[PDB]
């Protein structure tokens, strides 16, 4: 019941950078706040305790400040090692309580998806169903938003997807949807189309393929 | 210094009882004060505070998760128990145990956590993957891996030999228990009439390996 | 709500 939303959510900076996010309380928890950095693959690890205090270990560049409802921590020089996810917890009320976590990526210039659309398979197509998918491909920043449209119904809550993580070399994502329709329902339908939108296309691009022309 | 672990079973069926198991060592639960919780965190989503359980016996569970869970502790062993009980899909998630501080006022985080232990729901037996086409100067061509358990499943190209454009997304954990995922490569056009593009794919839970060629 | 020990 103690929400406490932590600002800045999806950072995207540079290595050098210097950043401050924050994680406000609802209710007041004197400094019995705590920061920390999680980098995909592993388990949290503790930078600041009590909210102001820099734990044992941990570089000098992390640092944390407030007390009550606002919360801030700064990273004075941004290193390849920070990119990852924080979150703030307090342990003044329980149940101790998390943020929903900030995110800093890697800064690169805004880079369209190249949008790509595979129609179902015919041997997949007799077992019974039907799996259309809709690759997008290396763009930045990570926000897209994917819409299937079958014979121009939006589809809602029959598609999947999931995200690669940045790109160690080019910094850019990408992504895969998937529209799953019963085999009967995708031999009734004629245009599957795939409409991406994303900051780097002024207007959403669609990718369709017609059943069976 | 301070090392905490986790135990359990990996894979749990809707309905159950999910009982992990923290084994700690560099502290004892006979400190005062000590203080050891279970966060656990959804796939790709954020920490979520379960419960703790302190040196001296007193336990706050979550309120939304009260009546489903338990939390134990034996000190001749170093271990602490918690017992989530009818768990469903929503509550596959990777678990962990942390160590929460005692008096010497730093008794105000959770400075050393266990490296956790994923654990998965899904009523689902082991179950060989259908590998299904994705194909079409940049162009793109895949592979469909569809309905296999659990995970993990291995998928290289043209048996290694082209390991760039390639990439192979997170599976996912369709609402039928079984997963899916697909691995794409982006090849320039021209070699597509020329060049051949095949997904070794390899699922080792279940024996079943698959080399499935793709094209227009 | 509710207090934790430290508070």
């Amino acid at each position: 019941a103690l929400q406490l939303t932590q600002s800045p959510s999806s950072l995207s900076a540079s290595v050098g950078d210097r950043i401050t996010i924050t994680c406000r309380a609802s209710q007041g928890v004197t400094s019995a706040l705590a920061w920390y950095r999680q980098k995909p693959g592993s388990p949290p690890q503790l930078l600041i305790y009590d909210a102001s205090s820099l734990e044992s270990g941990v570089p000098s560049r992390f640092s944390g400040s407030g007390s009550g409802t606002e919360f801030t921590l700064t990273i004075s020089t941004l290193r390849p090692e920070d990119f990852a996810t924080y979150y703030c917890q307090q342990l003044h009320f329980y149940p101790h309580t998390f943020g929903g976590g900030t995110r800093v990526d890697v800064r690169r210039t805004v880079a369209a998806p190249s949008v790509f659309i595979f129609p179902p398979s015919d041997e997949q197509l007799k077992s019974g169903t039907a799996s259309v998918v809709c690759l997008l491909n290396n763009f930045y920043p990570r926000e897209a938003k994917v819409q299937w449209k079958v014979d121009n119904a939006l589809q809602s809550g029959n598609s999947q997807e999931s995200v690669t993580e940045q790109d160690s070399k080019d910094s850019t994502y990408s992504l895969s949807s998937t529209l799953t329709l019963s085999k009967a329902d995708y031999e009734k339908h004629k245009v599957y189309e795939c409409e991406v939108t994303h900051q780097g296309l002024s207007s959403p691009v669609t990718k369709s393929f017609n059943r069976g022309e | 210094r301070i090392t905490l672990k986790e135990s359990g079973p990996p894979l749990v069926k809707p309905t159950q009882t999910l009982t992990l198991t923290c084994s700690f060592s560099g502290f004892s639960l006979s400190d005062f004060g000590v203080g050891v919780g279970w966060i656990r965190q959804p796939p790709g989503k954020a920490l979520e505070w379960l419960a703790i359980i302190y040196s001296d016996d007193d336990k706050r569970y979550s309120p939304s998760l009260n009546t489903r869970l338990t939390i134990t502790k034996d000190t001749s062993k170093n271990q602490v128990v918690l017992v989530m009980t009818r768990v469903s899909p929503v509550d596959t998630a990777t678990y962990f145990c942390a160590h929460r501080r005692g008096p010497t006022g730093p008794v105000n985080a959770m400075d050393v956590w266990g490296q956790g232990i994923t654990v998965t729901i899904s009523s689902t037996s082991t179950k060989g993957p259908s590998v299904f086409p994705l194909a079409p100067g940049t162009a793109a061509l895949g592979c469909l891996v569809k309905d296999y358990f659990p995970e993990p499943v291995t998928v290289s190209w043209n048996s290694g030999a082209l390991t760039s454009g390639v990439h192979t997304f997170p599976a996912v954990l369709q609402s039928s228990g079984l997963y899916s995922l697909s691995s794409v490569v982006t090849v320039p056009s021209s070699s597509l009439g020329t060049q051949t593009y095949t997904c070794n794919v390899n699922h080792k839970p279940s024996n079943t390996k698959v080399d499935k060629r793709v094209e227009p | 709500l509710e207090l934790d020990k430290w508070a």
